[PDB]
């Protein structure tokens, strides 16, 4: 049996039709008991009627047996077009790029139609996901009346009903139209400082943050998440998005078309050797869009049941009911001071993985104010004063009357790099430094210390939490740290809170 | 099971079981029982 | 100046009306600044027809909106999509005649669609005004599991999250599925006995004749439904006493016709005076760009109220969707349907007929009925709880206390 | 101390109680792991 | 034993940035103001919004 696949792609992209046919040569019994006949096209641009001509030209000839889709452009139309074709079809047709790669709400229950992208729940999700990392459970919810916010709102209640995470969502609101006029200051002042997620288009995102900054809903402590709808190309940038503005996005950096074509191409296979292995036979293609042929049209047996059950070389493409992917190559990025796009994080196999374990304060504007409530603190572990424990499983997250914390932590001693691993701190320290911060009104990232233990002048150059201090890498060292004499001449101390001296141990 | 909010491993949803379980899903209406109140149980169904 | 609006009807005798519309519209705003052209085409059997059509027809004749209305066949199976889908492609607006499918109200689907007829999602507003006048507070939800049952019930609790209510149970069941009797076998130890269903005509005969054979049609039950309900198949099976809707003109092909060619017409004329007014692409192949003005023509249709519509007063939600329609609420007496009142926009009035309820009974049954069945469930605790194993008879022996009197058991 | 195991039934409400409790948390790590089914397994095993 | 809470001087403009998260930083129940009217007007008319 031979299964026919057409691959339409755009001249924007520099891949010809001779590479898109050597892309299924890997000579390894790909599919054991068929083989693929891959046949490529090349096409301007992206309109109905040459797209359906095209794609009944191919159907009619190749007699192909489905359909890899790859978009140039960014106009969602075109999807939708898609999911007709195959509702008046039946050949699984992929989204692999641009405007085929945007997800669509609900897709026809008799469309076999799949998309290379994620869904808004998965965007959400990951949002969730970003937000307890960072333990930034308070937070807010801005929308507007751009479709796709009544289930975005109700999928977000349903998480925050369902999570054991606090989760102190202050208020929803839903700014319907005349932004500047009235009747929406009111409501958008009385967010204080907390996390807000924007739901909303890019134009209509200008506006939004462009009144959220005039009235100062911008600072160091607002962090902004949104999803892939307003941040849409990553070329183009407007001038008025804040920075740190952490968004949630289809990577396109890491993940090229020449991947993208091969999974699609992959995921076919696998469902036809499935269906093969299952069934008898595949089907053949439909004759002809026109004539219309006096039939159901129902095949006996199709692909639609088939990709659910998806497992290629190294990764599982499985996909959904409603055709969302079940593990999306979904990144989390950031608008550096730069002003440009910068991948954080990663969210594969329902595990998310940032690069910074502890957020980095990004200037938002070149007038905001400077920040100055915001200290790193140096802590080291000590049995009656810090313990340092590991993130609880049940919560996920620090538990009670604990603090977060990053241990720079390595592999082993042979790389000479580690990472931050955020456990919790508690103990007597820890009290006293939450004391603190409820008195005087400041925040702080306490971060372990690896460099020195408790401070020793060697070489002329202190280490441990005096080297810390000295060398402004923190504002103060919380701990079991003894006052002494070189220690302070070196760096100011405060009033002592408990009395400590040295002593002798011996056994009874 | 007396009744204990408890995550269930797939999809992260909370679930009440034991008494609890059989109340909340309709299969009970009434619970007489050395049911101890507190601030947990009293957030999802109401005691006497 | 000339203006070109496009038109896919079922019938040529309504394109002619749809062009009589087009020239008296002409006449009551004036031919002098801007005339009005009006190009239509009949529907074909094949979907991918209508998608050529609309390019080599209507696209190529540079319309601002398309009117599109269903087929004289009876299949209603989503007839409009393929225009809403090309003239989506490049933003043009669509009007949508007699389209009551709510699979159109999601804009993110398709970007430019509204009609004149509210969607049968609309229709769970009425029977929340009910809740208001007939005071039930316990329902029982049979929606499905196709989007119009999810839009239902989704647009159902929205509204009675407002009243800080919720349904009792909201049961769902595949379309076309032959046997339904465990729903009702679930739904009749409950104590609601408001019934609210909305499915296909299929899915509701096959409803009704499983209440019918399971005993949910007797006194005391009210069932609340939409038009798919109460017309065609439906209604041969459909339990005496049942209360359904149906839009004044939902069937009617003229009024709408005429009054959206108004609206669209006075939309036009509103737009026209804006400064750089890009006129719509001709032809699909070779132009692959977005209309520049078409989402602002779709908002000035969104924001335009036309003074006197055949129909009605036509206004367009946020979604939209027509707003403020005439709903006849109407009854099924001795296997016959008459109308027990008309309800407007907002609220419910009733008229000299006498309401019918299910079972006979002209007394307006209450919402529940007390259950005095109570399910107990208990744990073994030994202090509090003994538990006993039974002998053969199925009782376990009788005890005394100290003082001799006997304990009771369970 | 490993030579002294103190335990309770397993999801009941004195097992939520001593998992709020913020000073209470040292033992419950410990106790989560003894926790058994019944009160009568309980008072069988306190009993030899 | 008062609670002086902190003091905040609006010397910008009352509808910029700022002036409004030095407003948002007032939690007590009892505000001293003072000023003139005609700013006393805008004041008032900020913090009801
Ligand atoms: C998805 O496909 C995989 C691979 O074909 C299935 O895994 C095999 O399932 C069969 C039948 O249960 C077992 O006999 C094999 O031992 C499985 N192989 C491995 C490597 O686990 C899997 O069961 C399929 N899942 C579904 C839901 O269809
Ligand atoms: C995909 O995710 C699952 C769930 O997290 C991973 O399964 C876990 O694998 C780790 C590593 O061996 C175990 O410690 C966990 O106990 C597993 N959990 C479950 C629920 O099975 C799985 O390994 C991931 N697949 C990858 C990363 O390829
Ligand atoms: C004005 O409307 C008339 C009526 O539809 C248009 O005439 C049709 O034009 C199309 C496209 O060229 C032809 O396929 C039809 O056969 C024409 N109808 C008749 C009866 O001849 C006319 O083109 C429109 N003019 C403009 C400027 O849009
Ligand atoms: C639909 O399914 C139900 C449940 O399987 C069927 O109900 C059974 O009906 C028979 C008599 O008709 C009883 O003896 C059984 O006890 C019923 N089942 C249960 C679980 O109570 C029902 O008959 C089916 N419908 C049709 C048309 O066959
Ligand atoms: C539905 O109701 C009818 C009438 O209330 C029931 O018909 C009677 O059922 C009883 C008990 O089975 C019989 O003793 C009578 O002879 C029946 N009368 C008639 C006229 O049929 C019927 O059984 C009920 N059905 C269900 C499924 O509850
Ligand atoms: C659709 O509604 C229109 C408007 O009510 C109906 O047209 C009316 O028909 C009657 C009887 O022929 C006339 O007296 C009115 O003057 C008409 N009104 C208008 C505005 O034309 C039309 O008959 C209805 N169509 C159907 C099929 O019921
Ligand atoms: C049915 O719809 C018509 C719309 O044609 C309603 O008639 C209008 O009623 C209002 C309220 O009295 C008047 O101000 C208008 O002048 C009437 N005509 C029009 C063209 O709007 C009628 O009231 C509706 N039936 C009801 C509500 O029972
Ligand atoms: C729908 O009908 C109701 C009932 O007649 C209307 O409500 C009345 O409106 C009049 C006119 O303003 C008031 O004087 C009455 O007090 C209202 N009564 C009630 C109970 O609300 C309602 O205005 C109608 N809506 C439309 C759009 O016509
Ligand atoms: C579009 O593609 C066709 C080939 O089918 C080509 O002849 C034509 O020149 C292309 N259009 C443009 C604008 O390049
Ligand atoms: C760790 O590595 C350093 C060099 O990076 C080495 O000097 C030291 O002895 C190592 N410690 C061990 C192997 O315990
Ligand atoms: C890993 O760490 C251990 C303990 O420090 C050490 O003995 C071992 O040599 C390390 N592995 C390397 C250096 O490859
Ligand atoms: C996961 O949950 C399922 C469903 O309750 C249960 O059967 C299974 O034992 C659980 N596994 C673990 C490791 O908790
Ligand atoms: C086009 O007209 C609109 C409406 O007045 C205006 O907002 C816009 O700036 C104009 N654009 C150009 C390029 O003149």
């Amino acid at each position: 049996p031979a299964l026919n696949i057409a691959v339409l792609l755009g001249h924007s992209h520099d891949v010809t039709e001779r590479e898109l046919r050597n892309l299924w040569g890997p000579e390894q019994a790909t599919g054991l008991p068929l083989d693929v006949n891959v046949v490529a096209l090349l096409m301007n641009r992206t309109d109905p009627k040459s797209l359906i001509t095209h794609v009944c030209d191919l159907m009619s000839g190749a007699r192909i047996h489905g359909l890899v889709f790859g978009d140039d452009t960014d106009q969602e139309a075109v999807a939708q077009m898609l999911d007709f074709i195959s509702s008046q079809t039946f050949i699984p047709i992929l989204g692999i790029h641009g405007g085929a790669s945007m997800i669509m709400a609900d897709k026809d229950p008799t469309s076999t139609f799949f998309q290379f992208g994620a869904s808004i729940q998965q965007q959400a999700t990951v949002m969730l996901k970003i937000m307890q990392d960072y333990d930034w459970h308070v937070f807010s919810l801005v929308t507007t009346i751009f479709p796709g916010y009544r289930d975005f709102i109700s999928f977000i209640k349903t998480t925050v009903d369902n999570s054991f995470v606090g989760w102190d969502m202050q208020n929803v609101i839903t700014l319907d139209t005349s932004f500047e006029d009235a009747k929406t200051q009111v409501q958008l002042k009385k967010i204080h400082s907390s996390v807000i997620l924007l739901y909303c288009s890019k134009d209509e995102a200008v506006l939004i943050l462009s009144e959220a900054r005039s009235l100062g809903l911008t600072g160091y402590d607002f962090f902004w998440i949104v999803p892939s709808l307003v941040s849409g190309n990553t070329e183009l940038i407007p001038k008025e998005f804040p920075s740190g503005l952490i968004s949630v996005s289809y990577d396109d950096w890491d993940y090229s078309l020449e991947a993208r074509v091969r999974d699609g191409l992959g995921i076919l296979t696998t469902a036809a050797s499935s269906m093969l292995e299952k069934f008898s036979y595949i089907p053949e293609a439909k004759a002809s869009c026109y004539g219309q042929a006096e039939k159901p049209e129902t095949p006996l047996h199709t692909l639609h049941q088939f990709m659910v059950n998806v497992t290629w070389d190294g990764k599982d493409l499985s996909f959904t009911e409603e055709g969302y992917q079940v593990h999306p190559r979904l990144v989390v990025i950031v608008l550096n001071k730069d002003r440009e796009w910068e991948k954080v994080g990663k969210w594969e196999n329902q595990t998310l993985s940032l690069r910074h374990a502890v957020w980095p304060r990004y200037k938002s504007f070149s007038d905001c104010e400077p920040d100055d409530n915001h200290l790193s603190i140096v802590t080291l572990e000590e049995a009656p004063f810090v313990i340092v424990e590991d993130i609880d499983p049940l919560t996920e997250t620090c538990v009670r009357n604990t603090v977060p914390c990053r241990k720079f932590v390595k592999i082993n001693n042979s790389t000479n790099e580690g990472m931050n691993v955020k456990k919790c701190c508690k103990g007597f320290c820890i009290d006293i430094l939450k004391k603190l911060s409820r008195t005087v009104k400041f925040t702080y990232d306490l971060y372990l210390v690896t460099n020195g233990k408790h401070g020793k002048k060697v070489n002329n150059v202190w280490n441990g939490m005096i080297g810390e201090v000295v060398y402004q890498r923190a504002v103060m060292a919380v701990g079991s740290l003894t006052i002494n004499e070189e220690r302070s001449e070196v760096v100011d101390f405060s009033v002592p809170f408990v009395e400590t001296g040295i002593s002798v141990m011996v056994s009874r | 099971k007396f009744g204990t909010q408890e995550r269930v491993n797939n999809s992260n949803k909370k679930e009440w079981n034991g008494m609890m379980g059989e109340l909340l899903s309709g299969q009970a209406d009434m619970i007489v029982a050395p049911l101890t109140i507190n601030n947990e149980r009293a957030q999802y169904i109401e005691f006497s | 100046k000339i203006v070109n609006i496009g038109a896919v009807l079922s019938t040529r005798k309504h394109e002619q009306m749809f062009r009589e519309a087009v020239n008296q519209a002409n006449k009551r705003h004036g031919s002098w600044k801007i005339q009005l052209n009006a190009t239509s085409v009949t529907h074909k059997p094949n979907a991918i027809q209508m998608a050529l059509s609309v390019c080599e027809d209507l696209i190529s004749s540079q319309v601002y909106a398309i009117l599109v209305s269903h087929p004289p066949t009876p299949n209603d199976h989503f007839t409009p999509t393929p225009v809403s889908y090309t003239a989506g492609f490049y933003r043009i607006p669509v009007l949508g005649l007699t389209t009551r499918m709510s699979i159109y109200s999601d804009k993110s689907i398709h970007l430019s669609f509204l009609r004149t007829v509210p969607p049968y999602s609309h229709q769970s507003s009425v029977w929340f005004e009910m809740m208001r006048v007939y005071n039930w507070n316990h329902i029982i939800l049979l929606v499905s599991d196709d989007h119009e049952g999810r839009a239902a019930q989704k647009r159902l609790e929205t509204l009675l999250e407002e009243r800080e209510s919720k349904a009792e149970k909201v049961l769902q069941f595949d379309p076309g599925t032959k046997n339904v009797t465990a729903l009702l076998m679930e739904a009749r130890e409950l104590e609601a006995r408001v019934i609210i269903l909305s499915a296909s005509e299929d899915d509701a005969a096959t409803v009704y004749r499983a209440a019918a054979m399971l005993n949910m049609t007797g006194s005391g039950y009210v069932w609340l439904v939409g038009e798919r309900e109460i017309s065609g198949n439906a209604l041969r099976y459909a339990p005496d006493g049942i209360i359904g809707l149906q839009l004044i003109n939902g069937k009617n092909e003229s009024a709408h016709i005429s009054d959206a060619v108004g609206v669209v017409a006075q939309a036009v004329h509103e737009l026209l005076e804006k400064e750089n007014i890009t006129d719509p692409p001709r032809g699909c192949v070779g132009n692959t760009n977005i209309w520049k003005t078409g989402p602002l023509f779709k908002r000035v249709l969104m924001s335009s109220k036309y003074a006197d519509g055949v129909t009605g007063r036509v206004e367009f939600n946020e979604d939209g969707d027509r707003k403020f329609a005439n709903y006849s609420i109407m009854n099924l007496q001795n296997r016959k349907l008459v109308q027990v009142g008309i309800y407007n926009g907002t609220h419910v009035i009733p008229n000299d007929r006498k309401i019918i309820w299910p079972g006979g009974e002209t007394e307006k049954p209450r919402g529940y009925q007390m259950s005095t069945r109570l399910k107990i469930v208990t744990i073994h605790q030994e202090p509090f709880v003994y538990v006993k194993p039974t002998m053969s008879d199925g009782t376990c022996k009788e005890e005394f206390t100290v003082n001799g009197d006997p304990v009771k058991k369970v | 101390s490993d030579k002294f195991i103190y335990a309770t039934v397993k999801q009941s409400s004195v097992d939520i109680y001593f998992r709020r409790q913020v000073e209470l948390s040292t033992m419950y790590r410990h106790m989560e792991k003894h926790n058994y089914e019944s009160a009568a397994e309980a008072i069988q095993a306190v009993r030899d």
